[PDB]
């Protein structure tokens, strides 16, 4: 119900604004509550009442209101503030709380890093139990996003592909990895098999090929 | 000074119904919501109670599948989602108002409770070794791995050499397959004239099937 962008990029102490985009309803006539959520944990309350501060938060975030929209401020901005955040407010006409999809808090910024990029072959027990699996493996790459595609020969194949999502690791980088599962006889019959991975409109492929 | 704390992790089969609990250590002018949050995404409100006026709140979404209800006796509050769905799997949060209104800042936070809805079945992961060759070395290095295959539940754990190796290890999270079952694979990069000195062997532990592979990784 609530709008916020999905992303705010700054760089260290400075100030970033979120905003937070309602209707008459909910925003217009009810408190505005924020929430700051540390990657895997629990949301926290950081704003209550439009402007308010609970115990143990920081100064360096305010909140506003003004007509059908909000504001959460965060000024001498560090790394400890990337989180997601959220506003939240009751809603009279849905009689129910809403809150924004939320704000990624990109703070800035790691040095761009290339993928590294390992492909592996299906193994042999795998093969002699009648499967095959290449396995391309993704990491330390920044920021986090990739794309991969796979090719049998020259030619692009889709069928048989599964990808995860990119996670970001020990060291700020992300990782991802990407399947393709084939017969023992698609393996064999082709020449080689290739994974390639698209970061920042650069790509890096990896080739393999039956023993 | 006051925790809830929630019971833990559930797997559910689509159509089945799921209880959560929320137990406030300690610590009731307070109103109580339940929150959840379905992975990669926001915050969804699903309602409240607020025990001292014996009156809940549905979001009308929910309504019709969903019941919280608060016991005095043991202040725990309980949250049952019933005829649930894929979309049902979230984490779900109990969380304590700074006052009896809903509209009041959500203060107190539970820990959460992971909720997995899917039609598959416990299932034990088959494990393939990575073999390291010439077209996984560069520079000296040599990346070997274990690749953990069709398995569910989640979690699978990953160790090298029972814990003795540590450093250069890299394990995947999970892909969710269309089969509904998991893989994830787990590498590590070692020196290649470690080769033929050191033998090298993934401990994967799948505890929902009671299950643990220790897989030698060999040339």
């Amino acid at each position: 119900v609530l709008t916020q962008p999905p992303s705010v990029s700054e760089a260290p102490r400075q100030r970033v604004t979120i905003s937070c985009s309602g209707s008459s309803s909910n925003i217009g006539n009810n408190a505005v509550n924020w929430y700051q959520q540390l990657p895997g944990k629990a949301p926290k309350l950081l704003i209550y009442y439009d402007d308010l501060l609970p115990s143990g938060v920081s100064d360096r975030f305010s909140g506003s209101k003004s007509g059908t929209s909000a504001s959460l401020a965060i000024s001498g901005l560090q790394s400890e503030d990337e989180a997601d955040y959220y506003c939240a407010a009751w809603d009279d006409s849905l009689n129910g709380a809403v809150f924004g999809g939320g704000t990624q808090l990109t703070v800035l910024g790691q040095p761009k890093a290339a993928p590294s990029v390992t492909l592996f072959p299906p193994s042999s027990e795998e093969l002699q139990a009648n499967k095959a699996t290449l396995v391309c493996l993704i990491s330390d790459f920044y920021p986090g996003a990739v794309t991969v595609a796979w090719k049998a020969d020259s030619s692009p194949v889709k069928a048989g592909v599964e990808t995860t999502t990119p996670s970001k690791q020990s060291n700020n980088k992300y990782a991802a990895s990407s399947y393709l599962s084939l017969t023992p006889e698609q393996w064999k019959s082709h020449r080689s098999y290739s994974c390639q991975v698209t970061h920042e409109g650069s790509t890096v492929e990896k080739t393999v090929a039956p023993t | 000074q006051v925790q809830l704390v929630q019971s833990g992790a559930e797997v559910k089969k689509p159509g089945s119904s799921v209880k959560v609990s929320c137990k406030a250590s300690g610590g009731s002018s307070y109103a109580i919501s339940w929150v959840r949050q379905a992975p990669g995404q926001g915050l969804e409100w699903m309602g409240g109670i607020i025990p001292i006026f014996g009156t809940a709140n549905y979001a009308q979404k929910f309504q019709g599948r969903v019941t919280i209800t608060a016991d005095e006796s043991t202040s725990t509050a309980y949250m049952e989602l019933s005829s649930l769905r894929s979309e049902d799997t979230a984490v779900y949060y109990c969380a304590r108002h700074g006052n009896y209104y809903y509209y009041s800042g959500m203060d107190v936070w539970g820990q959460g409770t992971t909720v997995t809805v899917s039609s598959a079945s416990t299932k034990g992961p088959s494990v393939f070794p990575l073999a390291p060759s010439s077209k996984s070395t560069s520079g000296g290095t040599a990346a070997l791995g274990c690749l953990v295959k069709d398995y569910f539940p989640e979690p699978v754990t990953v160790s090298w050499n029972s814990g003795a190796l540590t450093s250069g290890v890299h394990t995947f999270p999970a892909v969710l397959q269309s089969s509904g079952l998991y893989s994830l694979s787990s590498v590590v990069t070692v020196p290649s004239s470690s080769l033929g000195t050191q033998t090298y062997i993934c401990n994967v532990n799948h505890k929902p099937s009671n299950t643990k592979v220790d897989k030698r990784v060999e040339p």
